[PDB]
């Protein structure tokens, strides 16, 4: 079987026809018991200090909204701006959306300017069952996006759901199952996140957020020994 | 349509020019995976200082990555002058079609895809970016990848670097030091052996 020869053929990418896409119920429910309230700021992140966020952050999601993922937005040049570095911990991590474009490059570039290492690059790898059937530069229909995993200081690496309806932005939820699984801090940041992706144990900040509950005294009030250092996956100390 | 091709060699001591232009450029490099690997590898530096360039005037690039060879491959990737157009990953099957197994398990292997210069009659957009496929070897690629390349870059000339013996195919010329010999039939590449090797 050649699926590649067949999607030429028909339009049924390769990516269509895989069959399967002791249970880790603990480890949510650890997950849940530990989770902060879910956060969110609505904020202008451009126009925003950025060290106005504290206290520093155990792991960070950068989903910033790419020119590409339309066929106010931000370019490589704007996100390259950003001073990611000043919020990230001393122990910090970051999965950073890339798109398909660039954005593998650049998105690295970023990495290492921040003082990433990339350790892992988790594909999301959409399906067209729904719908069988690009800019100039490329080779090859694309059919996938990335997210580069970093890591600062000393569960499988794919997504297989249906493309989304073409204009609709969002990422699969299933990006939170996996740092969530990866117990890495309390202290959790998704930036550019939207109303839709406000969650618990998540401090969602961006422009499009209709309303704020975010107070940095309340916020940190949450990390106060003894409870700074917890997994996410551990219990709460009494 | 051209048989098989192929020369067993160092790729690091070999005459590349002697063998001219290809549209196509691939290579399953040996990268220095500082794991003290079960074969030969190449530290960085031989791989920088590989001798690509010469290979292409126009076309495509596939290089195999792995680890810190998705870094070191995009920099062997610019300082050989190429840009990234595309990057190709392979997801691992089962015979049932089920995913196999850093920290997450692999399910997938990356292949950059390069251009230098302007390249025309290519069928651009044939194929897309992802290939699902049984594991049937150990350290190999799929044969999926010679049937998207060709109908990419239908009939032209195309090279492969470390190469092993099974990867021989139509239209390729394998280099490779695990390939049976020499094997070679295009004479103007005979004529430029012999004299350039005047006894191999
Ligand atoms: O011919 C040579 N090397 C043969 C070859 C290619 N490779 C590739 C892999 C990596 N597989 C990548 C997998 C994962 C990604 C998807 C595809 C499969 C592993 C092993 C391997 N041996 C060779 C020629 C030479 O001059 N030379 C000089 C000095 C030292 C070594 C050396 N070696």
């Amino acid at each position: 079987n050649d699926y590649c020869q067949h999607f030429v053929d028909t339009g049924h990418r390769p990516q269509n026809f895989i069959r399967d896409v002791e249970l880790i119920r603990l480890k949510d429910e650890l997950i849940a018991k530990s989770n902060t309230p879910p956060m969110y700021l609505q904020a202008d992140i451009e126009a925003f200090d950025i060290r106005e966020l504290t206290p520093k952050f155990d792991v960070i999601l950068l989903e910033p909204p790419l020119e590409e993922y339309y066929r106010k937005c931000w370019t490589w040049d704007d996100i390259m701006k950003l001073e990611i570095d000043e919020i990230a911990a001393p122990r910090s991590f970051i999965f950073l959306w890339c798109g398909s474009g660039e954005g593998l490059d650049l998105g690295r570039v970023c990495l290492r300017k921040w003082g990433y290492r990339r350790c892992e690059d988790i594909c999301w790898i959409k399906t067209n069952k729904n719908n069988p059937g690009l800019d100039p530069k490329a080779v090859f229909q694309r059919t996938k996006e990335h997210c580069l995993m970093g890591i600062k200081g000393t569960d499988i690496d794919l997504i297989i759901t249906e493309e989304p309806e073409i204009g609709n932005i969002e990422k699969p939820v299933e990006i939170f199952h996996i740092i969530e699984h990866f117990c890495l801090g309390r202290r959790r940041l998704h930036l550019f996140g939207r109303d839709s992706t406000i969650r618990p144990g998540w401090l969602t900040v961006g422009p499009t957020l209709t309303n704020s509950n975010y107070n940095a005294e309340t916020y940190a009030s949450y990390f106060s020994a003894p409870n700074s250092y917890l997994t996410g996956c551990t219990e709460e100390i009494e | 349509l051209f048989p098989p091709q192929w020369i067993c060699c160092d790729i690091r001591y070999l005459d590349v020019s002697i063998l001219g232009k290809f549209a196509v450029v691939m290579a399953d490099p040996p990268w220095d995976i500082h794991m003290e690997l079960p074969y030969g590898t190449l530290t960085d530096d031989e791989m920088r200082r590989l001798n690509i360039p010469v290979l292409q005037d126009d076309g495509f690039l596939f290089l195999w990555v792995t680890g810190r060879a998705m870094e070191l491959g995009r920099e062997c990737l610019n300082l050989w002058g190429y840009e990234r157009v595309d990057e190709i990953i392979w997801v691992k099957t089962n015979q049932l079609q089920r995913i196999i197994r850093h920290w997450l398990n692999h399910g997938k292997e990356h292949c950059l895809v390069g251009v230098k210069g302007n390249p025309q009659g290519f069928n651009q957009g044939l194929d897309c970016d992802v290939i699902v496929a049984e594991v049937r070897s150990t350290s190999h690629k799929p044969d999926e990848i010679y049937g998207m390349i060709e109908r990419l870059s239908p009939g032209t000339r195309k090279i492969e670097l470390f190469g092993r013996p099974h990867n021989v195919q139509p239209n390729w010329i394998t280099l490779g030091n695990q390939l049976d010999g020499i094997h070679l039939l295009d004479p103007d590449v005979v004529a430029r052996f012999k004299q350039r090797y005047p006894d191999g």
